């Protein structure tokens, strides 16, 4: 989502969760768990997601299809202004053709 | 599967029958000319 | 666990204005719009210099400024099958650069974790694993 | 999870002795009492609870509990039909850099017309150049013939590259499109107004359950207007929504996600996104103090290290049009 | 002149007083626009599929 | 009056070949065969091989 030119080909290829780090039998595995789940309860988690990563920035992969600009095709608006001073240019061959003729 | 490309430097093999069926109608206007060349004469 | 690779790009060729698609074939298209245009004045030759010189792009650009129809309906039948021709010309250019937008997207994913590209270890699918890691 | 319990038959250390429960689906606390299965496991009437039960923080704190190996989390599903719409253009339709160009080529060839004019009504030529690219079929004046009557047809074929462009784009884009209208957004704020910018939306919820403690915990006020919508049965729910009785119901995704897969067509579907508002996880009931459970949860991770609940899966937990 | 009908012929058109065979040419010429969205329509759909 | 005939052009072209509805099952690992239900019912001929 950040950095551009990278895609995710798949899906989950293993299921997990991230834990606490704790030496066996510590005390501290009262309520750790308990404050996850109230973390939970006022979505905590997603405010802290929020913070960080519900942020978009590269475009999604969807296949836009195809896209509305057409920002560099006056080639031939080029080939038209090209014309434009033939077009001059013939209209002073007219006056030499009017002149003979 | 199979799948489909796209068509750049087009088929020119329908133009060519496009041509055919134009010099087919063509070969009419001539003989139409010499039945109104004969319809002088009637 | 999911596998992240390079996004490759299937650019859109916006290029294709002065490209399109037949790219060979219009210039001797125009070439017979001419000689047409000649056929209509030998027609009308024996029994009209700028209906010549127009009236033959300009029905195929829908565009009609010249003198008109020829008094010959032969010459008229004539002029009906070219500008039928004009229409199924432009038809065709339209349906085939709707072909050309949205046809196909070359093939960049993986067939998953099962893949034969992944499950032949080859030189070209370099994998990684950092190290020291739970995989 | 019969199936993970003759996992637990692999893991040879216990034999069964199987029972169904018969008051209360999970457990409530009523005046501090438990029914349920809750219930079951208080007063030692029942030790190892399999059933398809959430690790909560209200039930955690009566017995121990597993790890938990199925990721669960709330969400609701709707029967929608989706579309999109156009706002009146091609929504931005081409570059608009060529789109004022066609206004620059308007003007452009306005002092070549007042040129060859005097070889004056360039306002009238003006609407003549716009009598071009548009097809107008409007009478139109003509000059006596020169390079003004060149750059006609030199702008008609333009205008025939011009229709095509917009023709090949509007097909483009009316086929390749994606349809995301109300998924999320209301969730909060319509669901937090249900029926105050809209006519009422019948709601769907179950009348026991965890869900219900923690929408009146974190949303109560709107409760009170589910408090009409107190469908028992899932299956009756998913017939309702069929009827058009039923905006939206609310329950866990994986059973949701489990049965819009094995829908008979897919007009009944998940939210999509998979933005599951809740997130927790399916776990097993053990009394408090049993040592066991630590040989149990060793042999659970031994069937995530091998990953045969995906295989299972595949066995219980496939869908239809769900890809 | 029902030639110069349906197919869009931007070819000069002697016009009557205005009658009901004035009505037609717009009839004809709605039915144009069904005939060349059809034909557009099957056209692309081939030369796609 | 352009782009009403465009957009009627665009959307005819979109309605003719946009969807085809599924009817073909998922092989031989089909949960429509998976769990036996009553809407998928299948053969055997008797005395069969298989």
């Amino acid at each position: 989502s950040q950095k551009c030119d990278l895609v995710t080909t798949g899906e989950l290829f293993f299921r997990s969760g991230f834990g606490i780090g704790m030496r066996k039998d510590s005390p501290w595995k009262q309520q750790v768990s308990l404050s996850i789940l109230k973390s939970h309860e006022n979505g905590f988690m997603e405010d802290l997601d929020k913070t960080w990563v519900r942020y978009q920035e590269c475009d999604s992969r969807s296949n836009a299809p195809a896209t509305l600009t057409c920002e560099n095709m006056a080639g031939v608006f080029m080939l038209v202004a090209g014309g434009i001073v033939a077009g001059i240019f013939l209209i002073f061959i007219e006056i030499a053709y009017k002149s003979r003729a | 599967e199979k799948n489909e490309v796209m068509s750049s430097q087009l088929d020119i093999d329908n133009m060519a029958g496009v041509f055919y069926m134009l010099g087919a109608a063509m070969a009419l206007s001539l003989i139409t000319f010499i039945s109104e060349h004969l319809f002088y004469w009637q | 666990l999911t596998i992240l690779v390079k996004k490759e790009i299937p650019r859109s060729t916006l290029d294709s204005f002065m490209q399109p698609f037949q790219s060979t074939l219009w210039l001797l298209v125009g070439l017979s719009v001419h000689v047409v245009a000649v056929m209509l004045y030998l027609l009308d030759r024996f029994s009209t210099l700028s209906s010549a010189m127009w009236f033959s792009w300009g029905v195929l650009l829908n565009s009609g400024i010249g003198e008109g129809a020829p008094r010959s309906f032969s010459a008229r039948i004539l002029g009906m099958v070219w500008a039928g021709f004009a229409m199924i010309i432009v038809a065709s250019y339209t349906a085939n650069l709707a072909a050309f937008l949205v046809l196909d997207r070359p093939e960049e994913r993986i067939t998953g974790i099962n893949d034969p590209r992944l499950r032949n270890p080859s030189d070209k699918f370099i994998y990684a694993t950092v190290k020291q890691s739970s995989v | 999870c019969i199936d993970i319990l003759k996992k637990i038959s692999k893991s040879v250390k216990f034999t069964y002795d199987l029972y169904l429960v018969t008051n209360g689906k999970h457990g409530k606390k009523i005046n501090g009492t438990w029914n349920g299965m809750i219930g079951e496991v208080v007063m030692k009437r029942a030790y190892m609870a399999v059933g398809s039960l959430t690790i909560n923080e209200e039930r955690s704190e009566v017995v121990d509990f597993s790890v938990p190996f199925i990721e669960t989390g709330i969400s609701v599903m709707v029967s929608r039909s989706n579309g999109t719409v156009s706002p009146s253009a091609f929504l931005e339709p081409f570059s608009a850099c060529v789109w004022v160009m066609m206004f620059v080529m308007l003007l452009i060839v306005s002092a070549v017309a007042v040129f060859v004019f005097e070889y004056v009504t360039i306002g009238k030529a003006i609407w003549l150049l716009w009598g071009l690219v548009f097809n107008n079929s409007v009478p139109v004046q003509n000059p006596k013939g020169t390079t003004s009557k060149i750059m006609v047809s030199v702008w008609a074929f333009f205008a025939v590259i011009f229709l095509a462009s917009y023709t090949a784009n509007l097909a483009a884009f009316m086929i390749q499109e994606e349809y995301v209208d109300q998924v999320s957004g209301l969730s909060d704020k319509k669901f937090q107004r249900p029926n105050d910018f809209s006519p009422p939306f019948r709601f769907g919820t179950v009348p026991n359950g965890s869900t219900e403690r923690n929408i009146r915990n974190n949303y109560a006020e709107m409760h009170a207007y589910m408090g009409k919508f107190n469908q028992r049965g899932v299956d009756d729910a998913l017939l309702s929504l069929k009827t058009g009785k039923l905006d939206a119901f609310i329950y866990d995704a994986a059973v949701l996600n489990y049965m819009a897969g094995r829908d008979e067509g897919c007009k009944l579907v998940t939210i999509g996104s998979g933005k599951v508002f809740a997130s927790t996880g399916y776990g097993i009931a053990i009394q408090k103090d049993s040592g066991w459970k630590r040989q149990v949860d060793l042999a659970i991770l031994q069937l995530f290290g091998d990953g045969e609940m995906e295989e299972l899966e595949a066995l219980w937990l496939t869908g239809i049009c769900h890809n």
